[PDB]
C-alpha cells in the first residue's frame, strides 16, 4: 500500500526531471556498446527532491529505511523498461543487480562528524567527513544461489539476507546451500550463475584539527558494498554519506551478562566523496615549443623554481637538471649505466636548505622527505617486520624503494646511523635492493635520484678544510653523489636588510576574513597569464636580482 | 540612517565588480598608483563606490557580478534548514546587504527566501530569548545558537531579553 | 539623551503599574468622612472621599485605596473576576478553544500582583489556590502566544483580548520582526 | 544485628608445612607473611533462588564462603529443571582474599615456602596489607574442585582457611605508648643534657664515630615539612651519606637504625632494581583488572629508606632515587595505570670511596662516582 | 495503585511548591522545555521540606521510585507545553554528609550516597536501549518492550511452535540513549599512608554525559549498586548529579585589573613570589605563560606562535621550583621529569588495545599538554632519541606517528619550558638554537646578595600583600584563560620597522665586534632567532589586552632577548683541533689501540689541548670512521686512513 504509493511518487519525480533518465540511458548505452563497465548507480540532488516534494525529502532525510527502497525499486523499474537488450545471457538473467542510489546537495543539521554522532541520529541519513585509518580486505558476499535439478530439468534459486545488506530488517538467512528440492530431487549448485557482491569495512577518524583540546579522536565504522568497494586508502580524507544504524543484540540477549555495554553502531555507506600528471592539450605543446625556441629558456626555468631565494642560482640550475635527469643506458651484457643525477648540499645554518628541499618537493613529480635522523614512519630503506605475537612476516618498503623512477629528498644527511649508511651505499651503487632475510628472497627496483642536505660537524663550515673533512661521511658515500655543493652564509648589509624585510612581511600578512589580527581560526568529485607569471615583489623579490646579475639597482622585470 | 554605525559599516563591505571602460589615473583602485585601468577587468570595490559607479555612466562604468553570499549554494542551504545555518560566518551584515541588493536590482526571487529565513530564525530567537534562569538553590544550546546570530538579530535578541528580564524581575519582586 | 535607551519606543513595568493604579476600585471605609480638612485632589474626583461612612462600600481610585490600606483605614473589595469560580470558568474557556483568547480584564496581571502583595487577608478564598489558577492561566496564554507568533506577515496582525503586560512583553520582538519583513517586502516591489 | 566472637590466643601454633588432613574442619593457628591481597567486594549472605520451568521461588539459604549454593531439585514444582538467582532483596557482606606464605626464616635450609589462601569476611577486610607478618586463627576447610582433579589426576580437594581473627607479629607493639609513659618522656626531656644522652645512647656497641651518631640521630628524629599557601613546598626529611674506609662500622649502624626506626626498609645496592623501588603491576584474580603494587620507597613512607653499598647501584636505579630524594613523589606509567604515588621518606646511604680508599688529598668529587646533583641533595 | 498514588504525589509536589512568589520547578521546567533541554534538577532540601514521606520513599528504594518521578515530570511537562516529548531525566542536588570512597561497603548497597574524587579516565559514548521493537522468528508476532536504566530487561524467552529466544529486534523502529563510563579515584589527601588509591566505576546517561574530563575534582550523587560480571559482585555507581569545582561580573573585575598602570610588574611579581632574584627569568616565564598570537597563511605555511624557554644553570638555583610554579599556575600544565619518563611518556607511542587487539596510538606528555604548557625537568638525562622526538614535536607541534596498522596523527600545540644541568656535543648548539630563549643563571658572590637571600629564606621558614602588588594562583589562572581565549593582538607598522632596524643594528653590532681580521665570528644572529624576537611582543600586548603592540613592547622584548641569548651564546680553537687531530692520527698506526685515558693524560693533563677540544675532535674523527670508541670510549682504536 504505502510502498506502492512511494514507488509511484518516485516514478513521477524521475519523470519530471529528465536529467536522471538521461543519465540512466547513457549508462545503459555505454554498457551495451562496450560488449570498463559502468556501475548501476545514479546520483540525485536532495535540493531537487526537496523542491519537487517536501514530504519525500523529509522522509528520506529522517526515515531512510522506509523511503529509500521504494526509490530504488522505481529506478530499477525505469531502467528495466528503458532497457532494449535483444538477447540476455544466463549470467545476466539470474544476476541480482538492482539499481542503487546516491545523494548529493545540501544537508541540514545532518552534516556531522564522527565525534558529533550520538544516539539521537540513528535511523537517519547523515554525511560524515573524516580521515580513513583502517581498510579491511575486499571479500565476496553471497546474496543469491542458483541450483540445477537434473531429473526435473529446472533451475531453482534462493535469496539470502544480512543485517549489513538491507536497510529494512528481515529474518536472517544462514549461508547453507539448499541440497534437495521440495519434491525430493537432488540439486547441484551452479556457481557461475549465482550472485556475489563485494564487501569492505573501513574506519573513519575525526579530523585532528576539529578535535577538542585534551581529547582523543573518535572513529566510526563504515560498510561499503559492490561498486564502492575499492575507492579509499588509509590517510585519505573522505565525505561518506550513509544511514546510521544499530546492529546486534547488544547484550540484551540472556546469554550475555554484562548488562551495561551498549549496542554496536555503524554507517551503511551510500557514496564516498574524496576530499601526478596533467593531460597536455594541443596548444600546451605549442606553448612549450615556443618557450623552447627562445634562446634564454634555461635561465627562465632555473630561476622560476624557488624564486624567493636570493643567490644560489647555480644550485637552482643543477636542481632543474637533476629533475629532468639523463638517458639511462641498458647494455646487452646486462650492464646498467646510471642515468640519474644526485646532489648534496652542505653549508652553515640558515641558508634555505630546507626551503630548497621544500621547493623541489613541490615541483617534483615524486618525493619523500624522510629525514635521516630516526626516520619514524617510513624507513629510509626496506626492512622486513614481524608482529609481536603472531609473528606476521612482511616486507615493509622504505623511502628509497618508494621513489622508483622519481626523486627522494633526504633531510639532515649528517644524522644517519651506520645501518642507514650501509644500506644507502648499496642502494645507490646497485640501484636495486635484494632482500634475503626471514626466508624472504626478492628484488625490488630503486632507480631514482637523491638530494640531501648535511650540516657540518662543528656547526660551521671551515674553508681551510676540504668538504670531505667538514662532513664526516666516508668517501664511499660522498663519491656516489655526482655533484657536491658547499655553501656558506655571508653577511652583507643590503642582503641583511632584504632578508629581514622579506621575512617580516609575512608576520604582518594576515588571514584576511576576520577583524585583522584577532583569535585566528570540493563542490564536485566527478570533474596569457596561464604560462607566464606577473611580477610580485612580495614573493619573487630576489628573482629580479637574478636577471639584474647581482645588481640591486637593476629593475629588469624577469 | 546617515548617523548609524551599523548602516555605515554595512556599506563598507567589498563587492565584486567588472570595469567595462578604459580609464587612466584610476590605478589606485585596483592595487597600484599611476597605472591606467584596462577594460573588462575584475576587481573588488566597496559598496558605497560600486553602487554609484553602476547607476551613473548609457553604459555603466561597472557591472556588478553575482556576489558570493547570494550564490545557489547559500540559497539551497537557507531553504534546507534555516535554524542551524550559520549566517555570521557568511557575513556579519547579511540582512542589510541583502535588502540593499534587492532594492538595487528589484529581484522578487530573493525576497521570499530572505523573508522565510528571517521568520524561521526569529521563531528560535524568541524561543531562546524567553528562557530565563532561576536561582533555586538560594545554557549550552543558548550559547551555541547565540554565536550564529547576525548583528540585527543580535540587537533584536538583546532588546527582547532585556524586556523579558525586566518584566520577570518586576513580577516576582518581593 | 533626554530619554534613556530602554524607554524609547516602549514602556517599563513601573509605568505599567502607574497606568494600572489610575483605575477605580471598591473599598470598605473604616472611618466616617461624611459630615453631620477635606479632600480636594485635582486629578481625581474628591466628592466620594469626602462622603464615606464606615462599612458602607464606596468607589475610589486604586492608588488612594492602597494609600488607605497602608494605614489600615479601609478594606479593599476584591474584584469579581479574581474569585476562584471565575478563574476555573476562564481556564475551561481557554482550554475549550485552542485559537481564541479569554476575555479577562486587561489589567488582570498587574492588579493580581498588587492585591496579592498589599492585601493578603481581604480575599474570601485561599491565596494559594488563586496563585495556582493564575499560574495555569498564564501558562496557557504563553502557549497560545507562542503558537500565534508563527503568523507574522507584512500587512497586519490581530490579538483580541490580550492583557497589557503580555503586549508590553512582546512589543520589541514582534514590532522589530514585522518591521524587517515589511522593509524587505517594500524593497522587493 | 550480628556480633562475631573471635578467639585470640590459641595455645597450639602450626605452620604451613605441618598442616595435614587431620586438621580439616578445626581451629588452627598459623604464622606467615602476606604476599598478595584482593579488593573488597560484597558477597551474598542469604540467597533466594527461583525456577525457570514453573517460576517458583526457593526459600532463604546460607552462602558458605568456600562453595556456591547448588540446587538439583525443586520443592514447589518438584522438577529437575534449570534455576536462577532472584529475590532482589538480599543482605550482603564484605569479602576479601589474601595469600599467606611461610616466613623465610622459619623455612628449613633452602626449601620452598608453602602458601595458602585466607578468606576474610565482614569486619576483617583491610586489616592487613602485603609485606606483613601476621598470625591467622581460623577454620581449615576443604571443598571439591574439578580443576584440581582434572589436572593432578586424583581426587584431591582444594583447601583454604576461613579467617576468624588476624593479629600482627613485646605485647602488641613496642612503638605504642600509654598515658603513664607520656609523663615519663616529659620528665626525661627536662634533663639539661638530654640531647647528649640521646646521641651517646645511640649505637653504644660502636665505640667511636660520634659525628656519625649525631647525623644519624638527627635523621631519625627528622624535620618539620612546610607548605606555603600551596605554592611552595619544603621537605622535612634529612638525608645522610656515609663514606669512608672499608672497616669502620658503617653497615652495622644502618642495621641498628633499621630496628630502631618505626617504618624502615633495607635494600642493598647490588640487590635492587627500579621496578622494585617504585612499584610492580599484578593482575587481580577476582576482577581480572591490573592493579599496582607498592615499591621499596613507597613501603617506607614517613620513615627511613636505608641503602647499603650505594656506589654499586647502576645508573638507572640511582636515577630512580633522584625523584624521591627531592620531589618526594614517584611517577609511574605501566599498563595504563598512570598515577602519582606518595614517597616522603628520609634516605641514609653508605658507600666506600672509588678505588677502595679515601685519598685525603683529592676532593670529594673524584673520590666517589656519584654525580654532583645527588651529592648536593 | 500505589504507583499511581506516588506519581500523583510527585505531580502535586512539582505543581504546588513555591518559596516566596515564584513557582521554582514549574518555571524551570518551562524554560528547559523551551530550549529543547529535557531534564529537571531538584534540590533534595525542597523535597524534604515539602513532604518528608516522599523523600523517605525516594531514599528507601531509589531504583524503584526514581522512574515514577521521571514519569510524573514528563506528564507535567506535556501538560505545561502542549495545548490540550521523550521521557525526561531527573538530576538531584544534595547536601548530605559525604561518604569517603574507601569507606563504601556492603552496608550502602542500593542507597543514595554522596562522595567526591578525581576523574582519571572517561570512555566514548555508547548507545543504550529505551524502546525495542521485537518480532518472532517463526510466527512473526510484533511487540514492543520499554526499558528503564535503573535496576533493583531481556528479550522474552516465551512467545506471546516457537522455541527458546524466538524474538529478534527490529532496529529501524527503536529508540536509544547515550551512555558513558567514568572512573573515580579517591582524593590523594584521604589515602592512608602506605596504601594505594582505589578506583570505582561509574555510569551516566543522557544530559549527564560529556560533563567532565580527566583530572577534574568532582562531587557525585548516585546509587551504589552492584552488577554481576564464589558468589561475589562488582560494585559500581549510577550517577544522578555531577557538581565539579570548575558571567559578566568577572569580566568587569578583569577589565578593571587590566586598567592598572603597573600590570606587567604585578604579573612578574606573582611569578614565583617565593624565589628571590632572577627577574629576567621571571619576565621570560610570564611571556611563556601568556604565549604568542597564532599565525596562519592561506598557502599552508603557518608560523609558530608558542614560546619555549631554556634554563641552564648550576645546581641550587630554584629552576625546579620555577617549573613547579609554572605548572601550578597555568590552567593546563604537565610536570614531567625527563629521566623518569621515556619516549612513550612524551610525544606519543604506538601500542595495542588489549581487549580488541588492534594497534592504536596513545599520546604522551605533549599530547596531554595540547593547548597548555609542558614543564620538562632534567633535559640532560633524557635520552637522545627522546630529545630528537621532542625536537620534531616542537618543530611541527603535530606528533607524526601514523603507521603500524593505523595512520592517525595527533596535534601537540604546546609550550616547552626546559631546565637543563650545566654542560660541564650531546647538548649541541642546534637544539639550543631551536629554543627561543636561553638563560644561564649565575648568582654573583656579593655579600649584600648573599645576606638578602639568607634573609628571604629565613623569612620563608618563619612564615602576603595581595593589595595591589600580587594576585593569587586562582585569579592569575583565570586571567591567563581569558587573555589566551579573547585577545590575539598583532604588532604595529612603526614597531615592525623599528624591530627591523633593531636587527640591522644587531648585525652591525657584531660587525663592530669582529675587530679580529682572520678569526671569524660564530654567529651574530639567525633568522630563527629573528622570529623568536617576534611573538614575545605579542605576548606583552596580550598581557595588557592591547590590540596593537607599541614601541614599549618592542624595547622590552629587545632587552629581554639581549639579556638571555646573546650573552649566553657568547658566554682559534678550530685550528687547535686541527693540530690535535693530526697528532692523534700520527701517533696511532692502523690497527693499534691506545686507552682514551692514556690519550687524555698525554694531551689534556699536559695542557697542550683542553678537554673541550678532546671530545669534539674525538667525535669528529669517530663520525668519519677513521677511529673507533671501545670500552664505553675508554679505548681508542684506529680503523683506517
Ligand atoms: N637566500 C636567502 N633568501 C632569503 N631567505 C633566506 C635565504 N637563505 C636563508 N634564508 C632564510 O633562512 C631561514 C632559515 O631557513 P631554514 O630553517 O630552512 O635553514 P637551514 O639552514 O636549512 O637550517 P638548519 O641549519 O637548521 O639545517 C628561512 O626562513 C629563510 O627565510
Ligand atoms: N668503632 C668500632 N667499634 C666497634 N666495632 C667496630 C668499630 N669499627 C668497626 N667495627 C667492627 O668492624 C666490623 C666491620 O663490619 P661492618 O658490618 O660494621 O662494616 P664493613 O663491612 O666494614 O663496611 P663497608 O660496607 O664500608 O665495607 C664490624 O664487626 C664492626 O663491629
Ligand atoms: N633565590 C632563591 N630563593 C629560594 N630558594 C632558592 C633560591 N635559589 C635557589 N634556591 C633553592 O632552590 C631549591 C629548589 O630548587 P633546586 O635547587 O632543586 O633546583 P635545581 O638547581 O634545578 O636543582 P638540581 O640542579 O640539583 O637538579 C630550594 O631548596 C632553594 O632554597
Ligand atoms: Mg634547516
Ligand atoms: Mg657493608
Ligand atoms: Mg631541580
Ligand atoms: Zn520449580
Ligand atoms: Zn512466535
Amino acid at each position: 500500500a504505502v510502498f506502492g504509493d512511494r514507488v509511484r511518487r518516485f516514478q513521477e519525480f524521475l519523470d519530471t526531471f529528465t536529467s536522471y533518465r538521461d543519465s540512466v540511458r547513457s549508462i545503459q548505452v555505454y554498457n551495451s556498446n562496450n560488449a570498463n563497465i559502468l556501475p548501476h548507480r545514479i546520483i540525485i540532488s536532495l535540493d531537487d527532491l526537496r523542491e519537487f516534494d517536501r514530504s519525500f525529502w523529509s522522509g528520506i532525510l529522517v526515515e531512510p529505511a522506509y523511503f529509500i527502497p521504494p526509490a530504488e525499486k522505481a529506478l530499477t523499474d525505469l531502467a528495466d523498461s528503458m532497457d532494449d537488450v535483444p538477447h540476455p545471457n544466463a549470467s545476466a538473467v539470474s544476476s541480482r543487480h538492482p539499481w542503487k542510489l546516491s545523494f548529493k546537495g545540501s544537508f541540514g543539521a545532518h552534516a556531522l562528524s564522527p565525534r558529533t554522532l550520538t544516539a539521537q541520529h540513528l535511523n537517519k541519513l547523515v554525511s560524515v567527513e573524516g580521515i580513513v585509518t583502517k581498510t579491511s580486505l575486499v571479500r565476496p558476499k553471497l546474496i543469491r544461489s542458483v541450483h540445477y535439478a537434473a531429473k526435473t530439468g529446472r533451475f531453482h534459486y534462493r535469496d539470502y539476507t544480512d543485517a549489513t545488506t538491507t536497510l529494512t530488517t528481515r529474518i536472517p538467512t544462514p549461508a547453507i546451500y539448499p541440497t534437495e528440492d521440495t519434491e525430493g530431487n537432488k540439486l547441484t549448485t551452479e556457481y557461475g550463475y549465482s550472485t556475489f557482491i563485494d564487501h569492505q569495512r573501513i574506519t573513519v577518524q575525526e579530523m585532528p584539527e576539529m578535535a577538542p583540546a585534551g581529547q582523543l579522536p573518535r572513529s566510526i565504522d563504515v560498510i561499503l558494498d559492490d561498486d564502492l568497494v575499492d575507492k579509499t586508502k588509509p590517510g585519505d580524507r573522505v565525505n561518506v554519506v550513509g544511514v546510521f544504524k544499530s546492529l546486534g543484540a547488544g547484550g540484551m540477549n540472556q546469554s550475555n551478562s554484562n548488562t551495561l555495554i551498549g549496542f554496536k553502531t555503524l554507517i551503511l555507506g551510500n557514496t564516498v566523496y574524496p576530499l601526478a600528471r596533467q593531460m597536455l592539450t594541443d596548444f600546451d605543446i605549442r606553448n612549450i615549443n615556443k618557450l623552447s625556441k627562445k634562446k634564454d629558456i634555461f635561465d627562465i626555468l632555473s630561476q622560476s623554481l624557488a624564486p624567493s631565494i636570493y643567490g644560489h642560482d647555480h644550485i637552482k640550475k643543477a636542481i632543474l637538471l637533476m629533475l629532468m635527469g639523463g638517458v639511462e643506458k641498458n647494455l646487452e651484457n646486462g650492464s646498467h649505466l646510471r642515468g640519474d643525477i644526485n646532489i648534496l648540499m652542505v653549508g652553515d645554518p640558515s641558508t634555505a636548505k630546507s626551503q630548497l628541499l621544500r621547493f623541489v618537493l613541490n615541483t617534483a613529480s615524486l618525493a619523500i622527505a624522510t629525514t635521516g635522523r630516526g626516520s619514524s614512519g617510513v624507513g629510509l630503506t626496506a626492512a622486513v617486520t614481524t608482529d609481536r605475537e603472531t609473528g606476521e612476516r612482511r616486507l615493509e618498503a622504505g623511502a628509497m624503494v618508494l621513489a622508483d623512477r622519481g626523486v627522494v629528498c633526504i633531510d639532515e644527511f649528517d644524522k644517519m646511523t651506520d645501518v642507514d649508511r650501509v644500506a644507502i651505499h648499496e642502494v645507490m651503487e646497485q640501484q636495486t635492493v635484494t632482500i634475503a632475510k626471514a626466508g624472504i628472497h626478492t628484488t625490488l627496483n630503486a632507480r631514482c635520484s637523491v638530494i640531501a642536505a648535511a650540516n657540518p660537524v662543528f656547526g660551521q663550515y671551515d674553508v681551510n678544510r676540504d668538504p670531505h673533512q667538514n662532513i664526516a661521511l666516508p668517501d664511499s658515500l660522498l663519491s656516489r653523489f655526482d655533484l657536491l655543493f658547499v655553501v656558506t652564509d655571508d653577511i652583507n648589509e643590503i642582503r641583511d636588510r632584504s632578508i629581514s624585510e622579506h621575512v617580516l612581511r609575512t608576520h604582518r600578512y594576515l588571514p584576511p576574513g576576520y577583524l585583522e589580527g584577532e583569535p585566528v581560526r570540493s563542490l564536485a568529485v566527478g570533474e596569457e597569464d596561464h604560462v607566464f607569471e606577473k611580477f610580485n615583489p612580495l614573493l619573487q623579490a630576489g628573482a629580479k636580482l637574478a636577471k639584474n646579475k647581482g645588481n640591486y639597482n637593476g629593475t629588469e622585470i624577469p | 540612517g546617515y548617523y548609524d554605525i551599523d548602516d555605515v559599516l554595512a556599506d563598507g563591505t567589498e563587492f565584486p565588480c567588472k570595469f567595462q571602460y578604459d580609464i587612466p589615473g584610476l590605478g589606485y583602485l585596483e592595487n597600484n598608483p599611476g597605472r591606467p585601468i584596462t577594460k573588462n577587468t575584475k576587481l573588488s570595490l566597496p559598496l558605497w563606490l560600486a553602487r554609484i559607479l553602476a547607476i551613473v555612466g548609457p553604459v555603466p562604468f561597472v557591472e556588478l557580478l553575482p556576489p558570493d553570499m547570494f550564490s545557489t549554494k547559500v540559497m539551497n542551504a537557507i531553504k534546507t534548514d534555516p535554524v542551524a545555518l550559520d549566517l555570521h560566518s557568511i557575513n556579519s551584515h547579511f540582512f542589510s546587504l541583502a535588502i540593499k541588493w534587492i532594492m538595487l536590482f528589484s529581484e522578487k526571487e530573493l525576497a521570499n527566501v530572505v523573508s522565510e529565513l528571517l521568520l524561521q530564525r526569529a521563531q528560535e530567537l524568541n524561543h531562546h530569548a524567553s528562557s530565563l534562569s532561576i536561582d533555586l538553590n538560594a545554557n549550552i544550546a543558548t550559547s551555541t545558537f547565540l554565536l550564529k546570530l547576525e548583528e540585527m538579530e543580535k540587537e533584536i535578541y538583546k532588546k527582547s531579553h532585556e524586556s523579558y528580564k525586566d518584566t520577570k524581575r518586576w513580577m516576582f519582586k518581593k | 539623551m533626554s530619554l534613556p535607551a530602554h524607554l524609547q519606543q516602549t514602556f517599563s513595568p513601573e509605568e505599567i503599574q502607574f497606568i494600572v493604579e489610575n483605575e477605580p476600585i471598591k473599598i470598605f471605609p473604616r472611618i466616617t468622612t461624611r459630615q453631620k480638612t477635606r479632600w480636594q485632589l485635582i486629578t481625581t474626583d474628591d466628592k466620594a472621599l469626602n462622603n464615606m461612612v464606615a462599612m458602607r462600600s464606596t468607589e475610589v481610585v486604586l492608588w488612594i485605596a492602597l494609600l488607605l490600606k497602608q494605614q489600615s483605614k479601609c478594606s479593599i473589595v476584591a474584584p469579581q473576576w479574581l474569585t476562584t469560580k471565575e478563574l476555573d470558568r476562564k481556564i475551561q474557556y481557554e482550554k475549550t478553544h485552542p485559537d481564541r483568547f479569554s476575555e479577562l480584564p486587561w489589567n488582570w496581571l498587574v492588579l493580581a500582583r498588587i492585591l496579592f502583595n498589599k492585601a493578603k487577608d481581604d480575599f474570601h478564598d485561599p491565596i494559594h489556590e488563586l496563585r495556582g489558577k493564575i499560574q495555569d492561566l498564564r501558562e496557557i496564554r504563553q502557549i497560545k502566544v507562542l503558537k500565534g507568533l508563527k503568523y507574522l506577515n507584512e500587512s497586519h496582525l490581530q490579538l483580541d483580548n490580550l492583557s497589557l503586560l503580555e503586549i508590553n512583553e512582546l512589543r520589541p520582538f514582534i514590532t522589530e520582526i514585522m518591521d524587517k519583513l515589511r522593509e524587505i517586502h517594500t524593497a522587493s516591489l | 544485628s550480628e556480633i562475631h566472637v573471635r578467639i585470640s590466643d590459641f595455645p597450639t601454633i602450626y605452620s604451613l608445612r605441618e598442616l595435614r588432613e587431620s586438621n580439616l574442619s578445626s581451629l588452627v593457628r598459623v604464622t606467615g607473611v602476606v604476599t598478595r591481597r584482593t579488593g573488597v567486594f560484597p558477597q551474598l549472605k542469604y540467597v533466594k533462588f527461583n525456577c525457570l520451568k514453573c517460576g517458583s521461588i526457593l526459600g532463604p539459604f546460607f552462602q558458605d564462603s568456600n562453595e556456591e549454593i547448588r540446587i538439583s531439585f525443586c520443592t514447589n514444582c518438584k522438577s529437575k529443571g534449570p534455576f536462577r538467582v532472584n529475590g532482589e532483596k538480599t543482605v550482603y557482606r564484605n569479602y576479601q582474599r589474601v595469600t599467606l606464605q611461610e616466613a623465610p626464616g622459619t623455612v628449613p635450609p633452602g626449601r620452598l615456602p608453602r602458601h595458602r589462601e585466607v578468606i576474610l569476611l565482614a569486619d576483617l577486610v583491610d586489616v592487613s596489607k602485603p609485606g606483613e607478618e601476621v598470625e591467622v586463627t581460623g577454620i581449615y576447610k576443604n571443598n571439591y574442585d574439578g580443576n584440581l582433579n582434572a589436572k593432578n589426576g586424583f581426587p584431591v580437594f582444594a583447601t583454604i582457611i576461613e579467617a576468624n581473627s588476624i593479629k600482627r607479629r613485646e605485647g602488641l607493639d613496642v612503638f605504642s605508648w600509654t598515658e603513664e609513659e607520656e609523663r615519663e618522656f616529659r620528665k626525661i626531656s627536662r634533663d639539661r643534657g638530654i640531647i647528649d644522652k640521646i646521641i651517646s645512647s645511640m649505637a653504644p656497641s660502636i665505640y667511636g664515630h660520634r659525628d656519625i651518631k649525631t647525623a644519624v640521630a638527627c635523621s631519625l628524629f627528622g624535620g618539620v615539612p612546610k607548605n606555603v599557601n600551596g605554592k611552595h613546598s619544603i621537605r622535612g626529611d634529612i638525608n645522610v651519606l656515609l663514606l669512608g674506609d672499608p672497616g669502620t662500622a658503617k653497615s652495622q649502624i644502618l642495621k641498628y637504625v633499621e630496628k630502631t626506626a618505626h617504618r624502615a626498609v633495607f635494600a642493598t645496592g647490588q640487590g635492587a632494581s627500579a621496578v622494585g623501588l617504585t612499584a610492580s603491576v599484578r593482575k587481580d584474580p577476582i576482577t581480572k583488572e591490573w592493579t599496582l603494587e607498592g615499591g621499596a620507597l613507597v613501603l617506607a613512607d614517613k620513615g627511613v629508606c636505608l641503602i647499603d653499598e650505594f656506589d654499586k647501584m647502576n645508573d638507572q636505579d640511582r636515577t630512580s632515587i633522584h625523584e624521591a630524594m627531592e620531589q618526594q613523589s614517584i611517577s609511574i606509567s605501566k599498563a595504563g595505570i598512570v598515577t602519582t604515588l606518595q614517597a616522603r621518606c628520609s634516605i641514609i646511604a653508605a658507600a666506600n670511596p672509588n678505588g677502595g680508599r679515601y685519598n685525603s688529598t683529592l676532593p670529594l668529587a673524584q673520590n666517589v662516582s656519584l654525580t654532583e646533583p645527588i651529592l648536593s641533595r | 495503585d500505589d504507583n499511581t498514588e506516588i506519581i500523583k504525589s510527585f505531580k502535586n509536589f512539582i505543581l504546588e511548591f513555591r518559596l516566596d512568589s515564584q513557582f521554582i520547578y514549574r518555571d524551570q521546567l518551562r524554560n528547559n522545555i523551551l530550549v529543547k533541554n529535557y531534564s529537571l534538577t531538584v534540590n533534595m532540601e525542597h523535597l524534604i521540606g515539602y513532604n518528608e514521606d516522599i523523600y523517605k520513599k525516594l531514599s528507601d528504594e531509589p531504583s524503584d521510585i526514581i522512574p515514577l518521578f521521571e514519569t510524573a515530570i514528563t506528564q507535567v511537562a506535556k501538560r505545561i507545553s502542549i495545548l490540550s516529548l521523550p521521557t525526561f531525566q531527573l538530576i538531584l542536588n544534595s547536601n548530605a554528609n559525604q561518604i569517603p570512597l574507601r569507606d563504601l561497603d556492603s552496608e550502602h548497597v542500593s542507597k543514595i550516597v554522596r562522595l567526591s574524587g578525581i576523574i582519571i579516565s572517561t570512555s566514548v559514548l555508547s548507545s543504550r536501549a529505551t524502546y525495542l521493537s521485537i518480532m518472532c522468528r517463526n510466527c512473526r508476532h510484533t511487540t514492543s518492550i520499554t526499558i528503564n536504566n535503573f535496576n533493583s530487561v531481556s528479550l522474552p524467552r516465551s512467545c506471546l511452535n516457537c522455541g527458546p529466544d524466538p524474538y529478534i529486534i527490529i532496529h529501524e523502529s527503536s529508540k536509544f540513549i547515550d551512555q558513558q563510563f567514568l572512573k573515580l579515584q579517591e582524593i590523594p589527601e584521604l589515602v592512608p599512608v602506605g596504601e594505594m588509591p582505589r578506583n570505582l566505576t561509574m555510569t551516566c546517561d543522557r544530559y549527564l554525559t560529556n560533563k567532565v574530563i580527566p583530572g577534574t575534582r568532582v562531587t557525585i550523587v548516585g546509587i551504589y549498586s552492584i552488577y554481576n560480571s564464589v558468589a561475589i559482585r562488582t560494585p559500581y555507581i549510577k550517577i544522578l548529579g555531577i557538581q565539579s569545582d570548575v558571567t559578566e561580573e568577572e569580566e568587569e573585575e578583569f577589565l578593571q585589573l587590566s586598567r592598572n598602570p603597573k600590570l606587567y610588574e604585578i604579573l612578574t611579581n606573582s611569578i614565583a613570589p617565593s624565589i628571590f632574584g632572577n627577574e629576567d627569568i621571571k619576565k621570560a616565564i610570564v611571556c611563556l605563560l601568556m604565549g604568542g598570537s597564532k599565525k596562519i597563511l592561506p598557502d599552508g605555511m603557518r608560523l609558530r606562535g608558542d614560546i619555549n624557554v631554556l634554563l641552564l644553570g648550576d645546581p641550587g638555583t630554584a629552576k625546579s621550583q620555577l617549573l613547579k610554579f609554572v605548572e601550578k599556575v597555568s590552567p593546563i600544565a604537565v610536570y614531567t621529569s625527563g629521566k623518569g619518563s621515556s619516549a612513550a611518556g612524551l610525544t606519543a607511542s604506538v601500542q595495542r588495545d588489549p581487549m580488541t587487539r588492534e594497534f592504536y596510538l596513545e599520546g604522551g606528555a605533549m599530547v596531554l599538554a595540547d593547548g597548555g604548557v609542558v614543564c620538562i625537568d632534567e633535559f640532560d638525562k633524557m635520552r637522545d632519541e627522546d630529545r630528537v622526538a621532542i625536537h620534531e614535536a616542537m618543530e611541527q607541534q603535530t606528533i607524526s606517528i601514523a603507521k603500524a596498522g593505523i595512520t592517525t596523527v595527533l596535534n601537540s600545540r604546546t609550550s616547552v619550558l626546559a631546565a637543563a644541568n650545566p654542560i660541564y656535543i650531546d647538548f649541541q648548539t642546534t637544539i639550543l638554537s631551536r629554543f627561543d630563549m636561553i638563560f644561564i643563571v649565575k648568582d654573583d658572590h656579593n655579600e649584600e646578595r648573599d645576606i638578602s637571600i639568607a634573609n628571604h629564606v629565613i623569612n620563608i621558614h618563619t612564615g602576603q600583600e595581595e593589595n595591589g602588588s600580587e594576585i593569587s594562583i586562582e585569579k592569575m589562572k583565570r586571567y591567563i584563560t581569558y587573555c589566551r581565549l579573547k585577545c590575539a593582538p598583532r604588532l604595529s607598522p612603526q614597531a615592525a620597522e623599528k624591530l627591523s632596524s633593531n636587527f640591522v643594528t644587531i648585525r652591525k653590532q657584531l660587525l663592530i665586534n669582529e675587530l679580529e681580521s682572520t678569526e671569524r665570528s660564530s654567529i651574530p644572529i639567525t633568522i630563527r632567532q629573528l622570529e623568536a624576537i617576534i611573538r614575545i611582543t605579542e605576548s606583552l600586548a596580550k598581557l595588557e589586552l592591547s590590540p596593537i603592540a607599541q614601541e614599549r613592547h618592542v624595547d622590552e622584548a629587545i632587552r629581554l632577548f639581549q639579556a638571555s641569548t646573546m650573552d649566553a651564546a657568547s658566554q682559534t680553537s678550530l685550528s687547535e683541533i686541527r693540530r690535535f687531530e693530526q697528532e692523534l692520527k700520527r701517533r696511532l698506526p692502523i690497527g693499534w689501540s691506545t686507552s682514551y685515558q692514556t690519550l687524555r693524560r698525554e694531551f689534556v693533563d699536559t695542557h697542550r689541548f683542553s678537554q673541550l677540544a678532546l671530545d669534539k675532535a674525538l667525535y669528529a674523527l669517530e663520525k668519519h670512521e677513521t677511529i673507533q670508541l671501545r670500552h664505553q670510549g675508554q679505548n681508542i682504536y684506529r680503523s683506517g686512513v
